[PDB]
């Protein structure tokens, strides 16, 4: 598995992209909830605060 | 399911809508996978309510 740790859109959209190259699992982490379009199943993404 | 699925992942991700002619399956019809996708023909799920 990979990990991934983002802090702007443009590196999730990079990160997608590479996976889906790898069509692999990948973890990747958002300061809030993130809603991302990217779909793909094997990209685990984790909102590091939960919703107030 | 190779063919749609990468067309699907190609052009959905890039908001571009994309017209199915040859596909009658409803995987990709969830309004969140392949948000940019278009059916030609309807998928045998319609079929069902037939």
């Amino acid at each position: 598995a990979l990990l991934a740790f983002p802090q702007s859109q443009g590196e999730m959209m990079e990160l997608d992209l590479v996976s889906l190259v790898l069509h692999i699992p990948v973890i990747s982490i958002v300061r809030h909830e993130f809603p991302r379009e990217s779909q793909n199943p094997l990209h685990l993404q984790l909102s590091l605060e939960n919703s107030l | 399911h190779f063919t749609p699925t990468p067309v699907s992942y190609t052009a959905g991700f890039y908001r571009i809508p994309v017209l199915g002619l040859t596909t009658r399956m409803s995987i990709y019809s969830d309004k969140s996978i392949h948000l940019s996708f278009l059916r030609t023909v309807p998928p045998y799920s319609h079929q069902s309510s037939v």
